């Protein structure tokens, strides 16, 4: 092929309580990175034969 | 002046009602005339020097 993948995720949070309270819940996120190859280098040179005869 | 079987003669590559049609096939061996050749006589005895790939 001509791309790559990575993953990428988050952390938690803390918080506090007293009686009589419902615990929260926190929701982690997603990403990704993808790297993508397209261009070619090169470098040429061309000569003549009259020209290498001599 | 005239000889028998002279009205009946089988002729093989001769077609026709009276077989007067030529079917013969051509003969080839090879020769071919394209133009007089030529020897050169400068080329035979001088003086020459050489300076390939100098």
């Amino acid at each position: 092929s001509n791309q790559a993948r990575i993953d990428r995720m988050n952390t938690v949070t803390i918080k506090g309580r007293t009686p009589g309270q419902k615990l929260d819940r926190e929701s982690v996120k997603n990403d990704k990175l993808v790297i993508t190859v397209d261009t070619v280098t090169y470098a040429s040179t061309v000569m003549d034969w009259q020209d290498d005869w001599t | 002046s005239d000889t028998p079987y002279k009205a009946d003669l089988s002729r093989v590559h001769w077609a026709g009602s009276n077989s007067d049609v030529d079917i013969h096939l051509e003969i080839f061996e090879g020769d071919v005339d394209s133009g007089f050749m030529y020897n050169s006589f400068f080329r035979g005895n001088s003086s020459y020097v050489s300076v390939q790939d100098q």
